[PDB]
């Protein structure tokens, strides 16, 4: 609709506050593979 | 350059960039300029006629 | 407090980014049941 827009990312700073625990929770199950 | 010019020295912008600044000037949010701009523009050269 | 106040919703953005969340979380145990 909008004459004249340009193409660019737009970052999200809840997404690596949330992809870091990802990171948090992925060592929970990789580590608790083993008891 | 809209306001600009009368505070310092002339600034350009785009003139629908300075249309935006107005809108929100009158408490109506950009966006209502940009997704009506050929209905503004025909508006006003209809008005100006 | 408030005179003529109305009950309705509000939606939270950070809710269902929390619940995806939850659902790829609950996904990796139940996964996990196996290995
Ligand atoms: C801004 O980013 C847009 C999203 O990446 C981009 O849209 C993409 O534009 C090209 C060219 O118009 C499309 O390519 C397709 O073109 C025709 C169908 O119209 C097909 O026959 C081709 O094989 C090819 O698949 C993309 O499909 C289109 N992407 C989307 C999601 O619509 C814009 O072009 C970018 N504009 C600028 C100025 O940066
Ligand atoms: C707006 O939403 C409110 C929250 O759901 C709602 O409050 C609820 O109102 C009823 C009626 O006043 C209460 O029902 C209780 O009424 C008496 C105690 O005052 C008891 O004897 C009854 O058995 C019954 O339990 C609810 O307890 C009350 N909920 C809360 C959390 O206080 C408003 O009524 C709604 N108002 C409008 C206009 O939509
Ligand atoms: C692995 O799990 C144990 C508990 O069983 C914990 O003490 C240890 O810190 C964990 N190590 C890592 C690398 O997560
Ligand atoms: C289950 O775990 C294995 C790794 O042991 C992984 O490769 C696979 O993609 C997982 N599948 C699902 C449905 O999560």
């Amino acid at each position: 609709v909008v004459i004249g827009i340009v193409n660019n990312t737009v970052y999200d700073p809840l997404q690596p506050e949330l992809d870091s625990f990802k990171e948090e929770l992925d060592k929970y199950f990789k580590n608790h593979t083993s008891p | 350059s809209g306001w600009t010019f009368g505070a310092g020295a002339a600034l350009q912008i785009p003139f629908a960039m300075q249309m935006a600044y107005r809108f929100n000037g009158i408490g109506v949010t950009q966006n209502v300029l940009y997704e009506n701009q050929k209905l503004i523009a025909n508006q006003f050269n209809s008005a100006i006629g």
